[PDB]
């Protein structure tokens, strides 16, 4: 989102895999922040989701 | 070529700059994209100096056919890279940016390569002067002593 | 420039243009002898044309 | 070689002599030649 | 070209600087536009030194017309980029800003290109000195006793 | 030209410095404006070295006509940018400031461009010395009366 | 060679850059692959200036075929390294990266090796001028009246 209310385009990044214990969930290219930005990070599974250490590169 | 209109040239410039692409979760507004198209048109008009500059085949958009974006740029296959690298360099200051060293080098090299063939064609020798004879070796037979025919 | 005048007035708005050959007629021709001239020259050969011609 | 060869003339940038172009055409109406010194972007014209 | 008015040139300059446009949400302020139009008029009146300077086709505003903004600038297609890059450089100090190196380089290139054709046209050769014989090869001169060239 | 008074030049210089303009929420005292006008008058009188320096059409304000601001400066359309840029450079130290590199460069360029035409006008050639014969070519020009150049 | 396709070239370039490899657990993003292939096609068309540039045997994909990826590039076995090192250099700024000194050096070396054989082939000597005689030692020609070289 760029305004805190309205969210934009959604990209599907593969977040888990059966019996793969080393995955590196990552999205290479994100946009250019005009004034503001926030992220959504939505998940739909039947299995446990463990997420930590969200990091970005600003340059 | 996958790049075929001024819109695609602008999108490639933005992709190289890292501002926007088909992968980014955020994109630039259509007004910004239109301004970039205007920047490209101005740059190409400044280059092609009413016929006495760099000849590229660029086709200038008209005001009657409304969207300048979407018009085929008309460039050859070999000019696309140079044109959109130079466009990225030109429009980077709009986004408080600075086109990186590789982009600058590619733009310079591409502009050189664009003008190479035109420079080769424009390197021509003027005809002989007005007070130069054509010599006895030509002047015998047909008695021509001052013409220097421009046939070839 | 007025010293070169050969007519009295000038063409003024709707001035009629009369045609003097109103019917077909073979033409007799008179002149002063120093009016028509023929300027002639042999074509300079050994050039684009007359190439190989002797 | 004598006929078709550019003659010995100076090399100028257009900005160097912009405004004094009639001084270098070949007349003898002047005591010296003038060059443009400053630039509105670089501040000063490069010396070569 | 979509840039056809003094306000359009000012908008392009402000967008280059990073003061207006849609790459940032900032919008053009009327008090910051009038000042830039004043600066553009002064800059082009200085470049066009009463006709003895750079010729570009710019049309100068008259005191009768209320807004100088809104008029066509009158430039050709190949002058717009040079004019508004130099305008961005000129008006940068108002906002305590500083035109980026790319903008400065493009402004220099554009000004040089603007004067190139005028320089080619003004590079002219003087007539023969008044104290110079016409020579005995010039048959017509030997006929009507034109032994010496006129001069000036 | 929308800058028609000495106070208008002073205000343009202040806007270039960023101290005060039509858009700022704080302005400068009328005493400050009068001081800047006096500085402009001194700078113009120093330039125009009593007729042996830069000629710019400046009209000096007499004391009987009380306000100097409000008088038409008399500068041509092409001198305004140079004059107000140099004035900004001159009055920058009053506000513990220092004009930017762009302002200084435009000041230098404008001053040189101001003198250019006077330079061309004053690049004159001295007459022939009085110790120089006219030659026997100019016999029938002077009717064989004097054989030596006048001089002075 | 195991690098048979444009996608193989692109994957090698991304691995050189360290963006999507197996040494780092990253998969090639499908949005990155198309952008890199477009950059490869642009750079190849730029190099091969309609036959007057670097000849490499690369095959340009037409608009007819659906996948621009999957097609053999057609390079020789000794051009692969040069092509994909240059491609990594070109597409590094897409991700705000910078190819390291070894990659840049290998790109330079590879491009030079690409052009070496063509440079040798094009190092051709022009024939004798049309005004040069054959000499009397060329007995057959000077008997059959070929006293001068044709030229061109």
């Amino acid at each position: 989102t760029t305004d805190g209310i309205n969210y934009g385009r959604e990209q599907m990044i593969e977040q888990n895999e059966p019996f793969v214990y080393d995955k590196r969930v990552l999205w290479k290219r994100v946009g250019r922040i005009r004034r503001l930005i926030g992220f959504k990070l939505r998940v739909i599974t039947k299995s446990p989701v463990t997420l930590s250490g969200c990091q970005i590169r600003l340059e | 070529m996958q790049i075929k209109t001024k819109g695609d040239l602008v999108r490639a410039a933005l992709r190289k700059l890292g501002v926007a692409s088909d992968a980014t979760l955020t994109d630039v507004e259509p007004q910004s994209m239109q301004d970039a198209v205007d920047d490209l048109e101005a740059m190409m008009a400044e280059w092609y100096q009413d016929g006495k500059g760099i000849i590229t085949g660029y086709v200038f958009s008209d005001d009657e056919n409304p969207p300048a974006e979407g018009d085929d740029h008309g460039l050859r296959s070999s000019a696309v890279s140079a044109v959109f690298h130079n466009l990225a360099c030109r429009i980077a200051p709009d986004y408080a940016l600075e086109a990186t060293a590789k982009i600058i080098a590619t733009a310079k090299y591409g502009k050189e390569l664009l003008y190479k063939q035109t420079a080769i064609s424009r390197a021509k020798r003027a005809p002989y002067p007005s007070r130069m004879p054509t010599g006895s070796g030509n002047s015998f037979a047909n008695l021509n002593e001052w013409h220097y025919f421009p046939g070839e | 420039q007025r010293a070169y005048a050969n007519v009295n007035t000038s063409l003024a708005d709707a001035m009629a243009v009369n045609i003097l050959n109103v019917k077909d007629a073979r033409t007799n021709v008179f002149w002063a002898d120093d009016a028509i001239r023929i300027v002639s020259q042999p074509i300079p050969a050994n050039h684009e044309l007359f190439a190989g011609m002797k | 070689i004598v006929a078709r060869t550019p003659k010995k003339k100076p090399f100028f940038w257009p900005e160097q002599i912009a405004g004094f172009e009639h001084m270098y055409d070949g007349n003898d109406d002047y005591p010296y030649y003038l060059l443009n010194r400053t630039d509105e972007n670089s501040g000063d014209l490069p010396t070569q």
